[PDB]
């Protein structure tokens, strides 16, 4: 990749790849082929894991068929499957409610290896900093 | 922008690289993308990480402020837009490769690569490096030498 | 000279000794 043309994220997911009130067509309809995500798709997504958020871009010119690319989950996100609530407020943020796993934003960040500036892994982490406290929620630290 | 107080530090630091590096290259980034950053980050990253450098400063006024210390071989690259690398450990090394294999990617120009200071001159991509730790060229020159 | 005699040392040695020491190497010979 040295030349971007074509990109539509929308975490679509993995156990079936067939959506359509979501996505569904809305996913493939301007030289994209509905038939090959389903084909091409689950060819890479039992390799890791199923069920949960995946951003995606696809190799579609006008050229037909295609090519699937994968990606990385949202950030902010692994605070929920991987800290605890799952909205982030119920008291608007005029007041600080969340709360926070010190151990966990390291290593959790990490799995997010792959799509960060930081060369230093540590600064990697800082950046989840004000990831985390995206809404004040304090870090027993 | 800031005064002096800080003009002083972007060169008594960048000098004290010069004052205690290794190699030298060069380059012209008119068009240089953020990608383009982000990329050889990396490749100072694999080239340890934050050893390496870039910082655009071709103000004569500052990375020549560095030079009649050393490499006044600079006078010269000095004129024009330019992007000054510095090696502090690592070989000679590959830092001189990719600059043209990048900028020979398109990657925007290399300022013809007006070149530097190793030695104390000018141009030419030179491999002439990491075969360092190449001394197997002189484990292979042994017992073929003892056999052949 | 003797071979033996200078493989047994020319296997095991340091490393900033040969990085003085090689970029010459190519100088008496090649």
């Amino acid at each position: 990749a040295k030349k971007v043309q074509a990109y539509v994220k929308l975490q679509v997911a993995a156990g079936m790849a067939n959506p359509s009130p979501p996505v569904g067509p809305a996913l493939g309809q301007q030289g994209v082929n509905i038939m090959e995500f389903c084909k091409a798709f689950n060819a890479k997504t039992d390799s890791i894991e199923k069920g949960l958020p995946i951003p995606v871009v696809i190799t579609v010119y006008a050229d037909r068929s295609f090519t699937f690319v994968t990606k990385t989950p949202p950030a902010a996100v692994l605070l929920k499957k991987a800290a605890g609530i799952k909205s982030g407020s119920g008291k608007p943020n005029k007041d600080k409610v969340g709360k926070i796993s010190r151990a966990q934003l390291q290593e959790i960040a990490q799995t997010k290896a792959a799509d960060m500036t930081g060369a230093d892994i540590e600064a990697m982490t800082r950046s989840i900093e004000g990831t985390a406290r995206s809404m004040g929620l304090v870090v027993e630290d | 922008m800031a005064l002096n107080l800080q003009d002083k530090q972007a060169i008594v630091a960048e000098v004290s690289e010069v004052a205690k590096g290794a190699l030298s290259a060069v380059v012209a980034d008119s068009r240089g993308v953020t990608v383009d950053k982000m990329t050889e980050l990396r490749k100072a990253g694999r080239e340890a990480g934050v050893y390496m450098r870039v910082v655009r400063n071709t103000l004569l006024r500052r990375a020549v402020e560095g030079t009649p210390f050393e490499c006044l071989k600079d006078a010269f690259v000095g004129p024009t837009l330019i992007a000054y690398s510095m090696e502090h450990p690592g070989a000679a090394a590959r830092l001189f490769k990719e600059f043209a294999k990048a900028n020979a990617k398109f990657e925007v120009k290399a300022a013809a690569f007006e070149g530097e200071l190793i030695p104390a001159s000018q141009i030419d991509r030179l491999a002439t490096l990491p075969t360092y730790e190449e001394a197997i060229a002189r484990l292979m020159a042994t017992m073929k030498e003892a056999s052949a | 000279s003797i071979t033996k005699d200078q493989i047994i040392e020319a296997v095991a040695a340091m490393s900033v000794m040969d990085v003085v020491e090689l970029i010459s190497a190519m100088e008496e010979k090649f």
